[PDB]
């Protein structure tokens, strides 16, 4: 968060429990977006469930619509509410057979 | 001098009247060149038919 | 050109807002990993899920 | 060729690595906004390259998944597995080994390691030198009037590099009531 | 079935498919042996649809864009360089809102107690959640009737050429 | 008149080189412009400026010109 | 101070100078039409003459310059200019390379004042083609 | 034209010929393309006298070759022929006003033959749209006027090379054969003296396995190659024996995986080189082949044989031993010797014909493969043609070829000059030709065969110099693609009238004289020594025993752009490369006004151009008018003309073509009947006649800079009307469609008071930054409002329309009146594309005056950027009171070595102030006496040729004969300096100034379309950073260097915020906005959002970064 605590910048050799660490689901349909509905798939290279809702405090289904529900899993889909830039941070990862 | 013009079928400089071998950009260049002498302090108004 | 990611974002903050009440639900997995969730109070609670560790029922 | 050998034998005998990080069982997923999905004016949408590849991987994922419990000889299961390798392969360096993998237009790919390496890469392009903000060009003519520590600015650019200093200024002499109307008043282009 | 289902980015179901292949044939037997390009109504009648939906399969069907396309004739440019992000925070839209939000509280606050608190229970501006009339009525003990009364003298307030001129402009 | 002034001989006399004279005029500049800014409230916090200033001076002239006339001490902590 | 073609002024002497000196180039070319010498001496011959032809023309244009003239004002204060451009301008503009770099035997004998001939303009682009290029790569050369 | 203006003319020699049509090298082509009846016409006088013999039309001749198609069992063929084309659709004016492709269909005969019963089906086939090219050498591609470009390329053939060994100082020799449309293969005598036969660039083998492998036994080697050593070395060095041992020895080495057998190799090097399919050099290389080999086989087939192989190896061979002749087969004597790769031998030129019909070529190679595989799957005898020719990948190819292709380019139409020097333009890089990085310094030069076929001046002088070229002014392509240049024969030492046409290679075969060589009248040489040209270009002086050719005139080596620069021969090549560049950016003035001071070149190149109108038949003008001009023809007929007025050109300057003629005046055929864009009565005019003076003044002048005077801003002198176009589209949405309506949702009336009904501006209106073109709204849907939102919507009662409005609006910093709107319905019969409801176009034009900042430039270049203009009472006055127009630096002359300006000046005051030399028995006098310009009255134009223009013993003569003034003084001495006065103090200049009038231009550089400035604007995407570009508001660059140049002064703050808040710190854009707006302390720097993105990047690699704090923590970047 601030730039003066940077001290060491480390590399290293990523093993299969880091990669699956970082993670937060597994991808495992070839899927991106609905052709008509123009939303994302579920399970696909876009999901919501695994990198982030694409509307600021909202989920998919829509029960939850405020930031009143902040950070709550929601049951019905299992978006979390909160903001929409967090999917340039969210990682997936494939498993290979 | 002349300050101001305005033709019957006309709305802009860049555009041509029937019936005339010029179009308007170089007809006002022709009546910039008029040598007029005035006495109102007023603007005036003269017609060319 | 113009373009525009399929997002909508709103003109709102974190600061001066009081949360919703929530409870925090346990699920265990079979190799023992063990999680909580948390879930509106207003909420039905299912019977299963999927893990936080290993992606596993 | 032994020397050289144990350049390499000895960094995993001393770090914390490990051989094994050399074969990968699983491959992470980069966040979608770093490969985005935009949709152009017209309904017409543009991509990144990375999902194709990513989709290439996965389909071939799933096909072997489905093979390897179905039972089949190990002719086709062999072919599968190669494929996901080259597939994988293709993924993080393309064009590396064989023949590079090409899209609409016969152009190649442009994969994980592409974005790194070059003069158009994160490194040289957008980390060490960017584009900025309050700034201005134009072209330079003389002044002989001027003294050694002036310059002339025309009054456009002055008034577009100096926008919220103006701002609030004319809010704070009371020629406006709010930044609202300042901000109608300078881009109406008043006298004051 | 597994061209028909791994062959596009954003994928289509099979009928639809189907429906893209038969037009899209049609339209080419049309086109070779009539000699010119068939209308919309044609291609219509003779697939036995509206021309609605027939320009609506047109537009299913078309592939994607590359973002990285060269379009730099020295090689430097790319076409997704120039494709601006129209959902980013603009500082200045930022500033105006945050500006609003200062100036509406203190137009709230020439009125009176009463008033500026039921005003802002109603609407939530200190909190975000409208709360119901028997919500407000309960702090302050008043009949929901009066809720709703206490209100409608704040709106007609300020719905009024003397308090007006100060929130104008944000609108 | 202006960016020239005060004479930068001036100034260096008063400190070691440019390098310290940058931080040492910029941070005097901000506790003006501070003290400017939260002058509506009745506070008791940063001071000056200590010279006679314009309608509307910059922060950093000033702190300049007080910094020149030897009005301002620097430590080191 | 200013420019006219009056200004730029020949050496009165420099005409002369190189009648003499093309006699003699003359009869260079007459031995080797008699088979007395091979080629490379006859090149080297015509080079050597047709040097010390320039070196002792460009000594009489400087020799001539008045010491207010406008060019040799511009050129003596130091303001802009050197002495082998103005060599060039008024006097013989020398001997130019090939396409491949060699030296061409036949040197050019007319200033800029007086107008080259087609042949002579069309072997002085050669030079003025290859420093152009040059200055483009050294562009990114240094840059590199 | 006998019609022409008046222009007297310096020239001392009489030219024997006629400049050729300047636009032939691009019709003769598409002519011959097409089998037009004009190609018929010209073969048709081809025969008994010159070489234009080839019969066969590109169509014709593809449509011959790709015929007969025949399955595998041949009971069965098809074939085409007899191609016919019909009057296009639409007209040229509907084609760029609708954005419609300019064409004619294309039909095709094609008969369907069955071995059984004897069948055919004898029908027409419609093949397709095929543009075709207007009368201008331009094609009309939807809607916008485009140029193909000729390539320069190494024609195919036979070259050997040699170079030398660096390590043991040793000749290494080689020699390859490179067709067309085939693969390669490359004999060299490495040091070692062996002898390697390179194949398809795999490897390396002995030439000896390839002679065993065509069946040479070793005695026919042994007794053919005996006197030589390499070969015997090669030979011995081999230990392999017999034909099929050989051949299955070089299939192993180019193919291997499998163990091959004799019949595969066979039929595998068959397909590679013999077979006519997949392997054929064209006529040139068939030709090539047999000048350099002396072989004499027919040009009728080309494809490779043993015998050139085997004369290859020999040629090779004895080029390597020493011997500098042989005696080749069927001939009587060649010569041993390497080849240059930049010769223009060797260099041809692909037209437009070629490469539209090699595109041509490859879409009938996919329609033929098409055809032959739906032949066998149907039934037979149950077909007709209709049902096996599918004709989209023809039309895919033309129009890939016609868009996205590097050779058919953007029109450029500045002026006339710009696009007649458009077309006649040899491009050397392109598709199958040489990149822009990867050439060298050799193909950059000049070399001595460029004399008269390419300009050695007029290149671009940015990273392209050398790679591009201009066609000079009598250069003729040959019918294989080679340059001709004329010649005039003399014979006797006289020079006859006789003309040849000349190659590079007979060029280098004679010995060539000079253009201006003295003549004694008698059509003799007097010197008695003449400088000429010989085999390699060296010059040397021959008596007039010897010379058996000289050129047909002088300038016969410059371009068209470069021959209208007068007094050329005293300037530097440098200065000249730069003005005849810098002469196509000129922009059209309101008045033209012919050059005072010129060459002959400008009234040819006007009409030449396409640029002016001219009558078609000889006749009376019957009635005019600015818009049109009805001409009464003499055969009977009446004849309208329409002229363009306030058109667009592609760059966006004004097309306007004025009058000439008058109601009553007679015109014949190829009279000048309206001018152009920058003509001035039917020749060239692209700028003003200035008077000018060389001093310096005050330093506003100073290092390039100019000085204009306001006279020139009264006058409209350098004015020039610009035209700009915007385009908006209301499409279909998810949530309906949208509007084009008046109705815009929160807007005051007096915003939407010049908009028409249909709520689109009004003609004749004019507009400034801000205002609303067309009112357009777009439905958005519900959407959730922010409380204090609501809060405001419900003190006011206002409602969200659910549409939101999406104008088209005038850009920042632009002005101008409404000359015209253009709209488009759908559901009115229109072609909108797919998805589009409606569209409309509207146009802004606008009148620009000179101003500081304008860059303005002379003949010569010598440019600069007008940076004061001084009042007209200020300005230095002659002795009668005349200002001086401009004022330049004197010091930018002697250094740029640019003598022809001041030339220029002296010549222009001459012609101006007119002079009077008849009764003068003076040796100037005379000559001037026999050309006709004794007397010349003031205001009069003249013309200096290149290369044969006025000596400065004429003007330094003429200087003292001028007419005097009404006070009868000359006020300029003859020195050609003038007494000034000042125009501020009022004392007069000390000494005498330089003064004279020069030919002005005014460059398409204006400052208007270079300022810009940002403070806040649109950003990317992906990396947050602000745009680049002007069209948006952009932001500068801030690279390497200037990170390098704040590192150096120790500037680490003013870097920090460069890099951090101004580009990349999300989060700190909005605080610093705000800060400032609030007028507060800017808050500190975060960190920036690009960091972020690359550690993502490498994370996705499977690296595991990491940054830790003062101890070994990670942070986690949030
Ligand atoms: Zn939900």
């Amino acid at each position: 968060d601030d730039v003066n605590f940077f001290d060491e910048l480390r590399i290293g050799l990523a093993t299969a429990d880091d990669i699956r660490q970082w993670s937060h689901g597994e991808v495992k349909k070839p899927e991106t977006i609905n052709y008509r509905t123009l939303k994302p798939e579920k399970d696909g290279l876009f999901c919501e469930k695994i990198f982030g809702p694409t509307r600021d405090w909202e989920c998919y289904c829509g029960k939850y619509k405020r930031v009143r529900f902040k950070g709550i899993i929601c049951e019905r889909c299992g978006v979390e509410v909160t903001r929409a830039k967090v999917r340039r941070e969210r990682m997936g990862h494939i498993e290979l057979a | 001098a002349v300050t101001s013009i305005r033709i019957d079928g006309v709305l802009h400089e860049f555009t041509t009247v029937p019936g005339v071998k010029e179009d308007v950009t170089d007809l006002i260049l022709n009546i910039k060149q008029l040598v007029v002498s005035s006495e109102h302090d007023e603007p005036v108004v003269m017609y060319l038919r | 050109l113009r373009g525009t990611r399929l997002v909508v974002t709103s003109y709102e903050t974190d600061r001066g807002i009081d949360l919703a009440p929530r409870q925090a639900v346990e699920y265990a997995c079979e190799k023992g990993h063990r999680f909580e969730m948390p879930f509106s109070v207003e909420a039905e609670i299912p019977p299963e899920w999927e893990c936080k560790v290993c992606g596993i029922q | 060729r032994a020397l050289k050998r144990l350049k390499v034998v000895s960094a995993f005998l001393q770090t914390a690595n490990s051989p094994k990080g050399m074969v990968l069982d699983c491959v992470p997923v980069i966040p979608p906004d770093l490969r985005p999905m935009v949709q152009l004016d017209g309904g017409r949408f543009a991509t990144s390259d990375l999902n194709d590849l990513y989709r290439r991987v996965i389909n071939r994922n799933n096909r072997l998944k489905r093979l390897l419990d179905l039972g089949a000889p190990e002719i086709i299961v062999n072919n599968e597995k190669r494929m996901l390798q080259e597939a994988v392969d293709a993924l993080f360096d393309n064009g590396r080994r064989g023949r590079p993998v090409t899209g609409p237009g016969n152009r190649p790919l442009k994969s994980l390691s592409d974005m790194l390496k070059g003069k158009q890469g994160r490194f040289r392009q957008n980390l060490l030198g960017k584009r900025v903000d309050y700034s201005a060009r134009s072209v330079i003519v003389v002044g002989p009037q001027l003294k050694l520590h002036q310059c002339g600015l025309p009054k456009a650019m002055a008034l577009e590099l100096f926008k919220p200093f103006v701002m609030k200024r004319l809010v704070d002499l009371n020629h406006a009531q709010n930044i609202k109307s300042a901000k109608r008043m300078v881009e109406r282009g008043r006298t004051v | 079935r597994a061209m028909a289902d791994q062959a596009r980015t954003i994928r289509i179901p099979v009928h639809m498919v189907e429906v893209i292949n038969k037009l899209a044939r049609v339209q080419r037997q049309m086109l070779q042996d009539l000699g010119r390009e068939p209308t919309p109504e044609e291609l219509a009648k003779e697939l036995d649809m509206t021309p609605e939906k027939v320009i609506e399969v047109q537009k299913y069907g078309r592939e994607p864009i590359s973002l990285h396309t060269p379009l730099g004739e020295d090689g430097d440019s790319e076409f997704g360089d120039l494709i601006e992000d129209s959902e980013a925070v603009v500082p200045a839209d930022a500033v105006s809102f945050t500006l609003l939000q200062e100036q509406l509280h203190s137009v709230l606050d020439t009125l009176s107690e009463r008033e500026a608190g039921v005003v802002s229970m109603r609407f939530g501006l200190t909190d975000g959640q409208p709360k119901t009339l028997d919500e407000i009525g309960k702090v302050y003990g008043v009949t929901r009737e009066r809720i709703r009364q206490i209100e409608s003298k704040t709106m007609s307030k300020l719905r009024h050429p003397s308090r007006s001129q100060v929130l104008r402009d944000y609108l | 008149e202006g960016i020239i002034n005060p004479p930068i001989d001036e100034l260096l006399e008063a400190t070691d080189s440019k390098y310290s004279l940058v931080i040492y005029a910029a941070k005097r500049a901000r506790q003006i412009n501070a003290y400017y800014s939260q002058l509506g409230e009745g506070l008791l916090e940063y001071v000056g400026p200590l010279v006679d200033t314009h309608v509307h001076e910059k922060p950093l002239s000033i702190a300049l010109r007080e910094i020149n006339a030897g009005l301002l001490t620097s430590e080191a902590i | 101070v200013t420019v006219a073609i009056s200004d730029v002024v020949v050496p009165e002497a420099k005409k002369a100078i190189v009648k003499g000196y093309e006699e003699q180039d003359e009869k260079v070319q007459k031995q080797y039409e008699r088979g007395l010498i091979t080629k490379e001496e006859r090149t080297q011959e015509l080079i050597a003459i047709w040097t010390k032809a320039t070196n002792e023309v460009a000594e009489a244009m400087n020799a001539n310059f008045p010491k207010t003239n406008p060019i040799f004002m511009m050129v003596d204060s130091g303001a802009r200019g050197n002495m082998m451009q103005m060599r060039q301008i008024a006097g013989m503009r020398g001997l130019v390379s090939n396409a491949k770099n060699e030296t061409i035997p036949r040197p050019i004998k007319a200033s800029f004042r007086e107008g080259l001939t087609v042949l002579e303009y069309f072997i002085s682009t050669h030079g003025a083609r290859k420093g152009l290029a040059d200055t483009a790569l050294r562009t990114a050369d240094s840059g590199y | 034209a006998s019609t022409a203006p008046l222009r007297i003319s310096f020239a001392k020699i009489k030219e024997p010929l006629e400049v050729p049509n300047l636009l032939a090298l691009q019709t003769e082509s598409f002519d011959w393309l097409l089998g037009n009846a004009a190609w018929k016409a010209r073969v048709e006088a081809a025969l008994e006298s010159g070489q234009d013999v080839p019969t066969k039309s590109g169509l014709e001749e593809i449509f011959e070759e790709i015929s007969p198609i025949e399955d595998f069992s041949g009971s069965m063929s098809l074939t085409f022929r007899d191609h016919r084309f019909e009057p296009p659709k639409n007209s040229i004016d509907e084609c760029k006003d609708r954005d419609f492709t300019y064409g004619a269909p294309l039909f095709v005969t094609a008969e369907f033959t069955n071995n059984e019963t004897g069948e055919i089906k004898s029908q027409t086939v419609f093949m397709g749209d095929f543009p075709l090219m207007t009368n201008k050498g331009t094609f009309v591609i939807n809607g916008t006027e485009r140029v193909v470009v000729s390539q320069l390329v190494r024609s195919p053939g036979v070259y050997f090379d040699s170079s030398i060994d660096k390590t043991s100082d040793k000749d290494i020799f080689s020699a390859k054969i490179i067709p067309s449309r085939g693969a390669w293969l490359e004999m060299e005598i490495d040091k070692r003296d062996l002898v390697g036969v390179r194949i398809d660039r795999k490897r390396k083998q002995s030439v000896t396995v390839l002679l065993k492998a065509l069946g040479w036994t070793t005695e026919q080697i042994l007794q053919e190659f005996g006197e030589y050593e390499s070969m015997r070395a090669t030979l011995e060095k081999d230990h392999t024996q017999g034909q099929d041992d050989a051949l299955l020895d070089i299939y192993r080495k180019l193919r291997p995986g499998e163990p091959p057998t004799r019949e595969a190799a066979q039929t595998l090097l068959e397909n590679l080189y013999f077979n006519p399919k997949r392997y054929d050099l064209a006529k040139v290389g068939r030709y090539k082949v047999n000048k350099k080999l002396g072989a004499d086989e027919p040009l009728d087939a080309g494809v490779l044989t043993t015998d050139d192989v085997i004369a290859t190896i020999k040629y090779l061979v004895k080029l390597h031993a020493g011997e500098t002749e042989t005696i080749g087969e069927n001939g009587n004597e060649i010569v041993v010797e390497t080849d240059d790769i930049d010769h223009f031998g060797n260099r041809r030129l692909r037209n437009v014909g070629e490469l539209i019909q090699n595109q041509v070529r490859t879409g009938l190679a996919r329609m033929e493969r098409v055809v032959r595989e739906r032949m066998t799957t149907q039934d037979v005898e149950a077909i007709t043609p209709q049902t096996l020719i599918n004709i989209r990948p023809v039309v895919a190819s033309i129009k890939e070829f016609f868009g996205t292709s590097q050779l058919s380019q953007f029109m450029d139409q500045n002026n006339p000059l710009s696009g007649l020097t458009h077309k006649r333009r040899l491009s050397a890089l392109g598709p199958g030709g040489l990149s822009r990085e990867r050439a060298g310094f050799e193909v950059r030069d000049v070399h001595p065969s460029h004399y008269g076929r390419m300009c050695p001046i007029e290149t671009p002088e940015g990273p392209n110099i050398g790679l591009i070229g201009s066609l000079a002014s009598y250069g003729r392509v040959n019918a294989f693609g080679f340059i001709e240049t004329p010649y005039r024969k003399v014979v006797d030492g006289q020079v006859t009238d006789e003309v040849d046409y000349v190659t590079a290679d007979e060029e280098d075969r004679f010995v060539i004289a000079q253009a201006n060589a003295a003549l004694d009248e008698e059509l003799r040489f007097s010197e008695n020594r003449v400088l000429v040209r010989k085999r390699g270009g060296e010059v040397d002086y021959v008596e007039p025993s010897d010379v058996d050719y000289m050129d047909v005139s002088p300038r016969q080596m410059v371009s068209v752009a470069t021959a209208m620069i007068p007094f050329l021969e005293h300037d530097d090549a440098n200065r000249a490369l730069m003005g005849a560049n810098m002469m196509r950016q000129a922009v059209p003035l309101i008045k033209s006004e012919a050059p005072l001071v010129g060459t002959g070149m400008e009234y040819r190149c006007a009409t030449d151009a396409g640029d002016v109108l001219k009558a078609e038949k000889d006749g009376v003008v019957q009635e005019l008018s600015a818009d049109y001009i009805t001409v009464a023809n003499d055969d009977g007929t009446y004849i309208t003309y329409r002229l363009h007025k306030f058109s667009r050109s592609n760059q966006g300057t004004s097309v306007n073509q004025k009058v000439v003629v008058d109601e009553g005046d007679r015109v014949i055929e190829g009279q000048v009947l309206a001018d152009g864009p920058a003509t001035e009565d039917g020749e060239m005019a692209l700028g003003k006649n200035l008077l000018v003076a060389f001093m310096p003044w005050e330093g506003h002048n100073y290092e390039d800079a100019i000085i204009l005077s306001q006279r020139l801003v009264q006058d409209d002198v350098l004015s020039s009307i610009h035209i700009e176009e915007h385009e908006v589209d209301a499409r279909d949405t998810k949530l309906g469609p949208e509007e084009i309506t008046r109705d815009i949702p929160n807007v005051s009336e007096e915003v939407l008071a010049d908009l028409d009904e249909r709520g689109i501006i009004r003609i004749g209106a004019e507009v400034v930054a801000g205002d609303i073109l067309v009112g357009k709204v777009t439905p958005k849907g519900e959407t959730e409002l922010t409380p204090e939102e609501r809060l405001l919507r419900a003190i006011f009662g206002e409602k969200a329309r659910e549409v939101r409005d999406t104008s088209l609006k005038v850009p920042h910093g632009e002005i101008g009146k409404i000359i015209g709107v253009r709209v488009f319905d759908r559901e009115e019969g229109d072609e909108l594309p797919p998805g589009v409801n409606q569209l409309v176009r509207v146009y802004v034009a606008q009148k620009r005056k000179i101003t500081d900042g304008d860059k303005l430039a002379g003949r010569h270049g010598n440019k600069g950027v007008i940076s004061k203009i001084l009042p007209i009472e200020d300005m230095p006055f002659l002795e009668d009171g005349t200002p001086v127009d401009i004022i330049l630096n004197p010091l930018g002359v002697p250094s740029r070595m640019n003598p022809g300006q001041v030339l220029e000046i002296h010549l222009g005051w001459l012609a101006s102030r007119g002079w009077d030399v008849s009764g003068l028995a003076d040796e100037w006098a005379q000559r001037l006496q026999a050309i006709g310009a004794d007397k010349v009255a003031p205001g009069t134009n003249v013309a200096t040729p290149v290369f044969d223009g006025a000596r400065e013993d004429e003007l330094a003569g003429l200087l003292n004969h001028t007419i005097p003034n009404r006070d009868g003084e000359r006020m300029v001495l003859p020195t050609g300096k003038a007494r000034l006065f000042d125009g501020r103090s009022g004392e007069p200049f000390p000494d005498p100034i330089s003064v004279g009038y020069m030919y002005i231009l005014k460059l398409h550089h204006l400052v208007d379309d270079k300022l810009h400035a940002r403070s806040t604007g649109p950003y990317s995407m992906i990396t947050q950073q602000p745009l680049g570009g002007k069209a948006q508001f952009g932001g500068q660059r801030f690279g390497e260097m200037e990170v390098w140049a704040l590192e150096a002064y120790g500037a680490a703050y003013a870097l920090q915020e460069l890099l951090t808040i101004k580009s990349d710190d999300v989060t700190g854009r909005v605080k610093v906005y705000e800060a400032i707006v609030k007028g507060e302390n800017i808050p500190e720097p975060g960190i920036p959002e690009s960091f972020k993105v690359l550690i993502k990047e490498m994370q996705s690699l499977c690296l595991n970064v990491e940054v830790l704090s003062s101890d070994g923590m990670s942070i986690e970047m949030r």
